[PDB]
């Protein structure tokens, strides 16, 4: 998987870099469209590549 | 607003107002306003009349 | 200065009927707006307003034995149809440095069948396509532009 | 018109009156004053109440009555009432009315042609929504700010003045009918007087706002307040959404209306005038004075006078105090040591002589005061509360955040106080050669040890040493300093307290005069030295940018392009009045004669001989066309003069007129060798080289009532001579006489002759022989 996604506040003030295998552990912030599209696939995720 | 200290006093002042709404002091408080405000503009325009 | 007090002394006594030339280059007028002139004037034959913020044309008296105008420097644009009946003697016309964009600001001097050379330099006009061309079939009556003839005849002194 | 009348008949009617005859008779104008505070007086203890009371009735507002008329503004709109036919008591010509009438006027009243005037008129305030916006905010954070109280400024003002000179800049942009005689200031500053009169002539405008407002652009208003971090007036004026006590607004605010740089410019032209001027040791301080005068600089668009700009400046270091001593500008109540600042809290004291022996044995004389005095001080990003007594530092508090600045603070205090055995005995290192007369001036013991310490941080290190060090007792322990400036240790310096928060700036609203000795030491009326020229940087290379070092001496062209210049000050010197110069053969029409001037005779050899006469032709005919019609630019006649001289030949010509040395001039269109603008007609730029013109003839573009003020000057009282409108002053001739109301309650006489010699020079040569 590539490059982590990341957070913001409203103004954009502050902004964190987070890796994807951890993604898992946010999963309840991620938007909607980008967790319709990972849910299914944690089944294959090992620690931070899919199989 | 436009920076962040501004949403943070609006924040702060938006849950302070929702708490102190409540209350039955802001009742007197909302009663004395208006009636005072009724009575003011009475005994300016019409006195000499009870 | 000020078209007022600038023609006022231009007129050293003399009355507004026996002269045969005016200036009131680098003054101002109030709203873009001419002001103090009249058909009193009967006698002019030139007429020269350059840089006085300029930006239309309606209090311009009527004036016929006018034969020469310039308005450069202002930002005149859209009032070109008063020539037709102000000034219907006129030859040469001038306007470089005003705020011109379309043709159909300029399709009414064709009713001044005296016209012989015009002068367009500076103005959005210009930056169009095969334009001198259609200004020419416009205008045929129209000889010189911008002080160059049709095949690039530069034109005399005077 | 008819108002005319109407005012006429109303002084009528005053003056059959006995009281107002009486009144207006007896004395000057100025009682007027005094009769616009007799009426009108009526104050309210509580105005919220009185208003909330107030508008609660009908009709609240007092207002005219020929405007609503006029306006066709009726007593109901529909079933509102918004006025009633009455007169105020007080007033006696206005009518009630209430405050609905405003909506109405708002929506459907009288619209001007364009009211984006108002735009000019608070230019501060537009100003400060145009700073705001280009602030990029970043983040609140939280922690107790430390904050020190210290004067500053809080408005970005370009081209500060006194209230004096501002006065005459509203007279002279509003009323210049009622404008009193010319000032020193409204000749100087042509450009800024123009270019203020031209945004508010032939406009429907209260005239007293537009003042006022001028009055608050003009003021840079300084306050005493709490501060933290960089000190910039683009930062005070919303210091309050940037940071408290408690919490902090981070934002960059760099980039806005720099008004920093233009402050280090000046001070750097104020060092490089006090480094050049120290070479003359008998006469030091004339040549400071001349260098001074003869030098300007540019602020945004206008040229201005250094002289001018250092007494309105407000910094205060070493630099400009002592240029501001020569012109005689009082100054703040601050001394200086080295890079360090200084305030006396309380104290006195007396000079009293000490050997110091440099070597072995060399009696070296210093003075040192004797008596208990405090003094608060200031280095970078440090501050202290230090005190002496009798040679000695009895104590010193620190409340800096550096570890450096504080050594250097506690090193140049000690030297300040000549505490230490090292005044009693020299070091070892020092040697007679830096001691004194590095270019044959002595130099105290104190300034010595202070380059010592710069020289090297061992030195420093001793220095430090030489004061006591003693064990770090319980509890003390936060309140002491090492040698490396720690917050706390074992061992620390003998009474070196420290703290955490900056020491609390002083503040008096005083002004001391103080004299320079022919050394530049500056006294204040007591012994003590302010300032001097051994506390300014050794020396460095900066280029200049839109500066006129005006001066032989402070130049680096060479002959050509001086001579060049040389010969146009000559030629612009034959624009005053007069007979026999160029405003009065303009007037008679008389071109021929120009071509025979002495100036242009002696500016003939420069010109290039191979083609002169082509350009001479050219030139000598444009002339004609400007002198006979009427209609000439005086710029484009005295730029083209110099070729007037040779006869006419035949030839073509190209387009630039050039000289002997590959520099031309166009006929028309500004370039380097020669340049002018229509915003302030009163400068030529010859080389980067400003060029005053005289003000004594008008031009098309320049022509206004100031083209002409220089030109005429009061004389002896003639009630012969015709009393004449201000603009047909124009018209007046040549050494002609005439009466003129001026200001106010003024009836004067003025002669078209420039006669305004220089002041200073002849009272400073006649002061000198009183001395012989």
């Amino acid at each position: 998987l590539g490059q982590g996604i990341r957070l913001s506040n409203k103004r954009k003030t502050k902004e964190v870099i987070i890796k994807a295998e951890k993604m898992g552990k946010y999963k309840n912030l991620m938007r909607e469209e980008y967790k319709n599209l990972f849910e299914p696939l944690e089944k294959y995720i090992q620690k931070d590549v899919c199989f | 607003a436009d920076n962040e200290l501004e949403d943070y006093a609006e924040h702060l002042n938006k849950t302070m107002e929702g708490v102190l709404q409540g209350t039955n002091c802001a009742r007197e408080m909302g009663k004395c306003i208006l009636t005072v405000g009724a009575l003011m503009t009475e005994c300016r325009l019409f006195p000499g009349k009870i | 200065m000020e078209m007022g007090r600038r023609i006022h002394l231009e007129l050293r006594n003399r009355t507004p009927s026996d002269v045969k030339e005016l200036v009131l280059d680098n003054s101002r007028s109030n709203e873009g707006k001419l002001e103090g002139l009249t058909d009193e004037f009967e006698e002019l034959e030139f007429l020269s307003t350059i840089n006085v913020g300029l930006t239309s044309i309606a209090n311009l008296p009527k004036l016929n034995k006018l034969k020469k105008l310039e308005l450069s420097d202002n930002r005149v644009s859209g009032g070109l149809e008063v020539l037709a009946e102000k000034c219907p003697n006129l030859t040469h016309l001038n306007l470089s440095g005003n705020k011109i964009k379309d043709l159909s600001t300029i399709e009414p001097l064709k009713k001044l069948e005296n016209l012989k050379s015009l002068d367009l330099f500076n103005c959005e006009v210009t930056n169009l396509n095969d334009y001198r061309e259609n200004v020419f079939k416009l205008l045929p009556q129209l000889t010189y532009l911008d002080g160059y003839d049709r095949d690039d005849k530069e034109a005399p002194d005077s | 018109m008819s108002l005319l009348l109407t005012i006429a008949k109303e002084y009528k009617r005053l003056c059959q009156d006995a009281k107002a005859a009486q009144m207006m008779t007896v004395g000057t104008v100025s009682n007027y004053t005094t009769f616009k505070k007799w009426t009108t007086s009526r104050k309210e203890k509580n105005p919220s109440l009185r208003m909330r009371w107030a508008m609660s009735s009908k009709f609240p507002i007092i207002a005219n009555k020929r405007m609503l008329e006029e306006a066709q503004i009726p007593k109901e709109h529909n079933n509102v009432a918004l006025w009633e036919d009455t007169e105020d008591v007080s007033k006696r010509d206005h009518v009630l009315a209430s405050a609905s009438c405003i909506n109405y006027w708002n929506f459907c009243g009288p619209c001007v042609n364009n009211s984006e005037v108002i735009k000019e008129v608070y230019k501060s305030r537009f100003g400060r929504l145009e700073r705001r916006k280009e602030i990029m905010w970043k983040e609140l954070r939280f922690t107790l700010v430390d904050r020190q109280r210290r004067r500053v400024d809080t408005q970005p003002v370009e081209q500060r003045l006194r209230t004096g000179e501002i006065k005459d800049l509203q007279m002279w942009t509003l009323f210049e009918d009622e404008a009193p005689l010319a000032s020193k200031f409204i000749l100087d500053n042509y450009g800024l007087v123009k270019e203020m009169r031209s945004k508010f002539a032939n406009k429907p405008l209260n005239k007293e706002v537009v003042a006022h407002m001028l009055e608050k652009q003009f003021n840079p208003e300084s306050r005493f307040l709490p501060v933290f971090g960089a000190i910039r007036p683009e930062r005070m004026e919303l210091i309050h959404a940037l940071g408290g006590e408690t919490w902090i607004q981070e934002a960059n605010t760099a980039g806005i209306s720099n008004v920093d740089q233009r402050k280090n410019d000046i001070r750097a032209v104020c060092r490089k005038v006090c480094l050049a001027a120290n070479a003359s040791i008998m006469n030091a301080k004339s040549k400071l004075v001349e260098y001074i005068k003869s030098t300007s600089m540019r602020i945004g668009e206008t040229e201005r006078k250094l002289e001018e700009l250092i007494l309105e400046t407000d910094d205060v270091s070493p630099e400009v105090t002592l240029c501001k001593s020569a012109l005689g500008g009082q100054l703040g109540k601050t001394l200086s040591f080295g890079p360090m600042l200084l305030k006396k809290i309380s104290g006195s004291g007396v000079k009293v002589k000490d050997t110091v022996y440099i070597q072995g044995v060399r009696a070296v004389q210093f003075e040192y005061w004797s008596e208990q005095e405090e003094f608060y001080g200031e280095y970078k990003s440090a501050t202290a509360l230090f005190s002496r007594k009798e040679r000695s530092l009895e104590w010193i508090t620190i409340g800096g955040g550096i570890n450096e600045d504080r050594k250097r603070l506690l090193a140049m205090c000690m030297i300040f106080c000549r505490d230490g055995d090292y005044f009693k005995d020299a070091p070892a290192t020092i040697t007679m050669a830096d001691l004194s007369t590095k270019l044959g001036r002595e130099i105290p013991y104190q300034y010595v040890m202070m380059n010592w310490i710069q020289k090297s941080e061992d030195n420093l290190e001793a220095l430090l040493y030489s004061r006591g060090i003693v064990e770090t007792n319980p509890g003390k322990m936060g309140s002491s300093m090492g040698i490396d400036g720690s917050k706390r240790a074992i061992k620390s310096l003998r009474a070196v307290t420290i703290q955490s928060g900056k020491i609390d700036m002083p503040e008096s609203k005083e002004k001391i005069h103080l004299e320079l000795s022919d050394n530049l030491e500056a006294f204040d009326s007591s012994g003590r030295i302010v300032a001097t020229i051994l506390d300014l940087p050794s020396d460095k290379k900066v280029t200049f940018q839109d500066v006129s070092f005006q001066h032989p001496d402070l130049a680096v062209l060479r002959d050509e392009k001086t001579a060049i210049t040389k010969g146009y000050e000559a030629l612009i010197k034959r624009l005053g009045t007069g007979d026999n110069d160029i405003p009065s053969l303009i007037a008679k029409k008389d071109y021929l004669s120009l071509y025979n001037l002495p100036e242009v005779k002696l500016m003939a050899p420069l010109i290039r001989p191979n083609r002169k006469g082509v350009y001479s032709r050219v030139a000598r005919k444009l002339v004609s066309t400007q002198v006979t019609t009427g209609h000439y630019s005086l710029h484009e006649l005295i730029k083209v003069l110099p070729f007037t001289y040779f006869a006419p030949k035949q030839g073509m010509f190209e387009g630039r007129l050039f000289f002997s040395n590959d520099s031309f001039v166009e006929p028309g269109v500004n370039n380097n060798v020669f340049s002018w603008s229509k915003a302030d007609s009163s400068k030529i730029y010859c080389h980067g080289i400003a060029i005053r013109v005289p003000l004594v003839v008008g031009d098309e573009h320049m022509d206004t009532s100031l083209a002409l003020l220089e030109g005429f000057s009061v004389c002896e009282n003639d009630p012969r001579a015709p009393m004449v409108t201000r603009q047909d002053l124009i018209d007046v001739g040549f050494g002609q006489k005439v009466r003129l109301f001026v200001g106010q309650g003024s009836v004067r006489t003025f002669k078209r002759t420039a006669s305004q010699r220089a002041a200073s020079s002849d009272v400073n040569k006649n002061v000198k022989k009183i001395k012989m």
